[PDB]
């Protein structure tokens, strides 16, 4: 099986795995402001349940 | 005489020991002094630099560790072939300073191959004082006057037959140490000199 | 005298394990720790006053039954108690529970929050601010874990969600490393250990490259001097792998990309300065056959099959020029076999240019002098044998400068004006790297404390000279910058000071990478669109 | 305009001459310089064009490392090793070496060989070096270098019709002169060995 890897630079290699961690934080950030907006909104109408 | 010139200087160290019961101490809010190796290595948390405490090689390992309450003194207990010792260094200028037990002439009558643990009294005292709970070889505590004279001032037998390895000041007095062990457990407070 | 001077203690606590004693400031309060689980609670006067009901015994089911405190650290308002099965109570001190000063007010598992499988506290510190504590491991390994203060308010001993723990080392080797390399075009530390885990360290970057975890445990690697491939042969196969610092979960990734088999004790494995060849000791039945594979086609050419070691080969170095391969072992033989096929052929065994045995020796470490002139072994001997390479004659003495201590390894930088050995006696515990002024002059060294009393297993110094790597048994991988200019060879004048910075990526890596960034952002943008009703 | 968008009918091919071609061991890889100025591996096995790069200056020829991950091109004026990437070719270094027609990796990957008019430079790869005893001398252009299989040497044939064999160890500079082909342009030469223990 002749050799599949191919040279990459550290730096590309790098930026790759950094913007794949900036994607996973905006993800998490994005996931954690829909919980905290919904729990926002629930607090606002068990509020009004009240 | 010109001193040979160092051929090789360590960098850093790669890996830490945790064979020393209570070796991992707070230095200050970002630097961590732990055992690694023969050498003590403060880890500063932000850097990750590390300051590396090297005994004498007269010396064959590292027994437990002790800072004391200022942090200002590091009080190390060397494991050796015949004459355990004690290595205070002074993290302000992370030199050594001293070392206990290299005229143990007047101790013979206690057979320490190491110390189980090292005390340094209150903050008002520490500098003073410095007691060491010497295992494998006899549980004996010794009080140094580490500052001035680094002689044994008294000397504390906690029996021969105790799995005893910790040993501290009492916060509120520092005329009372506390020393914990396997099945040992004692609390000595220093009366009319004594 | 042998009198117990702890007034009202159970005779039970008695004959107990007392683990660690603290001193509460809160009202000058002892707390003593026993291994069967219990804390005793005392005044500034240490007499036993009770052990309280909330201590780790009794209001912790532990796997086990009984649950051992290992460390315990003192703050302000209570203390921190370390218990088997990575459990951490956090005993408050309330004013109003007199009858329980100290109750735990929070608890929580340092397995849930790593992976980490039955593993045990070593030791448990707090900062003077009393925010960070730091938990060392029987892994060798220290966490570190934010406790925020405790509010009385917040009882919820399930309020993990808010605790961070993060390794403040690297995944350092737990324990001895079993061999070393690296190579010349990066600065790459390849460490294989008992641990079942080949590890890269940039030691420039004091970091940890590439960790991969095998189900068996590697003996000896070796590094190609491009930094892309190494041989880390075990005991059933040589495995060539490619370094790549994308360590994915497929298992593939820890395949070697070539696989010779069946290679058998394996312990020694070199590669060539120049990456052509690498040599791996063969453990044959009764010969030891150190056999030289070519890197970039596996081959092992009967020509090149070197035999004669009667014993374990411990050591093995390449030539400058690689034109010779050196050996040493427990049998105490070091044999220089010519790679040239002139050379070869003039004999029909396999010739040795330099053919010595010093019985009652145990060659531990060699190495072999930039200009391919003095080769310098060092055994159980003491003794530093120096073997004068003469083509026209196959060396049959050694010169034997005497050592007060033992030493397993040897190194010469490219100036050759030192020569590095690691230190491994049982003599004097004193674990250290000992540096000759070479030529080995009248007993002028000068010694630097690098290892425990475990020694120095594996050395090596850097093509440049500016540093050596020396790894012990103690799981550590030391770093020593060598000073001596002379000694340091101005190799990398002319451009190449800089180590290679590309890294080998598989096209399927490379994929991978790419479907995560997509589904990562089909996930996000997925996540805003989604509406809450 | 973008919409009248001109791409290769199947993939780019060289414009002019290739200059120099030359195939690798582990991987599936044939780097192939042409006077169009431009060097690319080829992927055969998909009959692809792995990787493209043209350069100012004209690639006069082109050796693959073993390694299948770096290509040395020597150009109308210096021979730059290229590290073979996803889609291109970056030199992380340069050698100042003119007319250099004959650029030949070894076996084990360790020593690369370059022809410059009459004397073959060979440099450890690896480390860059070229030792002052791996600059050999000859008579005439070199047109060809062939090195043997233990890579402990190397055939080089020049214009001259003279073939010289020249050795790569520490023993020094040696030399040895194959044959002497009068009236013919040498511009090819090959070999193999016999491991024969014939006496």
């Amino acid at each position: 099986a002749a050799a599949e890897e191919f040279l990459i630079p550290r730096d590309q290699y790098n930026d790759q795995k950094r913007e794949i961690e900036k994607l996973k934080r905006q993800l998490n950030e994005e996931r954690m402001k829909q919980e905290q907006q919904i729990k926002e909104k629930m607090k606002d109408r068990d509020d009004k349940i009240n | 005489m010109a001193g040979l010139a160092q051929h090789i200087q360590l960098k850093y160290i790669f890996g830490m020991n945790n064979e020393i019961r209570n070796s991992l101490q707070f230095h200050d809010e970002d630097r961590i002094i732990y055992p690694a190796g023969y050498n003590v290595v403060l880890h500063d948390l932000n850097d990750k630099s590390q300051h590396y405490y090297q005994g004498t090689n007269e010396y064959r390992g590292i027994s437990c560790l002790a800072l004391s309450p200022l942090k200002r003194y590091l009080a190390l207990g060397v494991k050796g072939q015949r004459d355990p010792a004690i290595i205070i260094f002074d993290t302000f200028t992370q030199k050594r300073r001293k070392n206990l037990g290299l005229n143990l002439g007047n101790l013979d009558r206690y057979n320490i191959k190491q110390w189980v643990s090292i005390a340094f009294p209150s903050q008002n005292q520490e500098t003073k004082y410095i007691f060491s709970l010497s295992g494998a070889g006899g549980d004996v505590v010794l009080c140094w006057w580490w500052h001035e004279k680094g002689k044994c001032l008294g000397s504390i037998d906690l029996g021969a037959q105790n799995d005893i390895y910790e040993i501290s000041f009492n916060h509120s007095d520092a005329n009372s140490i506390c020393v914990t062990g396997n099945n040992f457990f004692g609390i000595y407070a220093k009366i009319e000199g004594t | 005298e042998n009198g117990n001077l702890i007034s009202n203690l159970p005779a039970d606590i008695v004959e107990k394990n007392f683990v660690a004693h603290l001193w509460m400031q809160c009202e000058s309060y002892l707390v003593v720790f026993v291994e069967s689980g219990e804390i005793i609670l005392c005044d500034s006067r240490g007499n036993f006053l009770q052990i309280m009901e909330q201590s780790p015994r009794y209001f912790i089911v532990s796997r086990s039954g009984m649950i051992k405190i290992v460390a315990a650290v003192a703050y302000s308002k209570g203390f921190y108690v370390a218990c088997s099965e990575s459990i951490v109570l956090q005993y408050h001190y309330t004013q109003d529970n007199d009858k329980n000063p100290f109750t735990c007010v929070n608890q929580f598992k340092l397995k849930q929050f790593v992976e980490l499988k039955e593993i045990e506290i070593k030791s448990i510190c707090m900062n003077k601010a009393e925010d960070k504590l730091l938990i060392g491991l029987d892994n060798n390994q220290i966490y570190e874990i934010k406790i925020k203060p405790y509010h009385p308010e917040t009882v919820n001993n399930d309020s993990s969600e808010d605790r961070e723990v993060t390794l403040i080392n690297h995944l350092n080797h737990t324990g001895p490393i079993n061999s070393m390399d690296i190579c010349k075009r990066k600065p790459i530390i390849a460490t294989c250990s008992t641990d079942k885990t080949i590890k890269i360290w940039d030691y420039e970057k004091k970091q940890i490259k590439i960790s991969w975890a095998f189900n068996e445990e590697a003996f000896c690697l070796s590094l190609h001097p491009q930094g892309f491939c190494v041989a880390v042969g075990f005991l059933d196969k040589l495995r060539l792998m490619n370094l790549c610092i994308h360590n994915s979960q497929n298992t593939t990734k820890n395949k070697a990309y070539k696989e010779i088999s069946p290679f058998k004790g394996c312990k020694e494995i070199k590669f060539s300065n120049g990456g052509q060849y690498f040599a791996a000791v063969n453990s044959t039945s009764s010969n030891h056959v150190i056999q030289v594979f070519k890197f970039f086609t596996g081959e092992n050419p009967s020509q090149l099959v070197f035999k004669g070691h009667t014993g374990r080969v411990k050591c093995i170095a390449w030539s400058s020029d690689d034109s010779f391969l050196l050996s040493c072992g427990l049998d105490g033989m070091i044999l220089a076999w010519k790679l040239d096929q002139d050379f070869q052929h003039q004999q029909t065994i396999v010739p040795r240019i330099v053919d010595i045995h010093n019985k009652g020796v145990n060659f531990s470490g060699l190495t072999l002098t930039v200009d391919n002139k003095t080769i310098v072994a060092v055994g159980n001997d003491r003794h530093i044998h120096q073997a004068v390479i003469n083509e026209q004659q196959p060396v049959d003495k050694t010169d034997k400068k005497l050592l007060d201590i033992n030493l397993s390894c040897l190194a010469f930088p490219s100036s050759n004006k030192l020569l590095f050995a690691g230190i491994q006696d049982d003599a004097r515990s004193s674990g250290a790297i000992r540096c000759f002024i070479y030529p080995l002059t009248h007993g002028k060294f000068t010694d630097y404390q690098a290892h425990d009393e475990r020694g120095v297993e594996k050395m090596k110094i850097t093509n440049d000279d500016r540093y050596i790597i020396t790894a012990g048994k103690d799981g550590c991988i030391m770093v020593f910058e060598i000073k001596d200019k002379d000694a340091r060879g101005m190799k990398l004048k002319d451009g190449y000071a800089k180590y290679s910075e590309e890294e080998l990526i598989t096209r399927s890596d490379l994929d991978d990478l790419k479907s995560t960034r997509d589904g990562l952002i089909v996930q996000i943008n997925e996540f805003s669109n989604q509406n809450a009703m | 305009e973008e919409n009248s968008k001109c791409e290769p009918l199947f993939m780019p091919f060289h414009s002019d001459k290739i200059t120099g071609l030359d195939v690798c061991i582990r991987k599936s890889l044939v780097a192939t310089c042409s006077v169009d100025k431009t060097v690319r591996i080829w992927n055969y096995s998909d009959n692809q064009l792995e990787n493209s790069k043209e350069f100012e200056e004209e690639a006069y020829a082109v050796a693959f490392h073993p390694s299948g991950f770096h290509i040395i091109v020597a150009f109308t004026e210096k021979i730059r090793l290229m590290n073979i990437f996803e889609n291109d070719l970056i030199s992380f270094k340069e050698l100042s070496v003119k007319n250099c027609r004959e650029i030949q990796f070894s076996n084990g990957g360790h020593f690369f060989a370059i022809t410059n008019v009459s004397m073959v430079q060979v440099f450890q790869f690896y480390t860059g070096e070229n030792p002052s005893n791996l600059v050999f001398r000859g008579s005439g252009k070199v047109r060809t270098i062939f090195w043997e299989e233990d890579d402990q040497g190397f055939y080089t044939g020049s214009t001259d019709g003279l073939v010289i064999y020249w050795r790569v160890d520490d023993n020094g500079p040696q030399k040895t002169q194959i044959a002497q082909f009068n009236n013919l342009i040498i511009t090819s030469i090959t070999g193999l060995y016999n491991p024969d223990t014939t006496t």
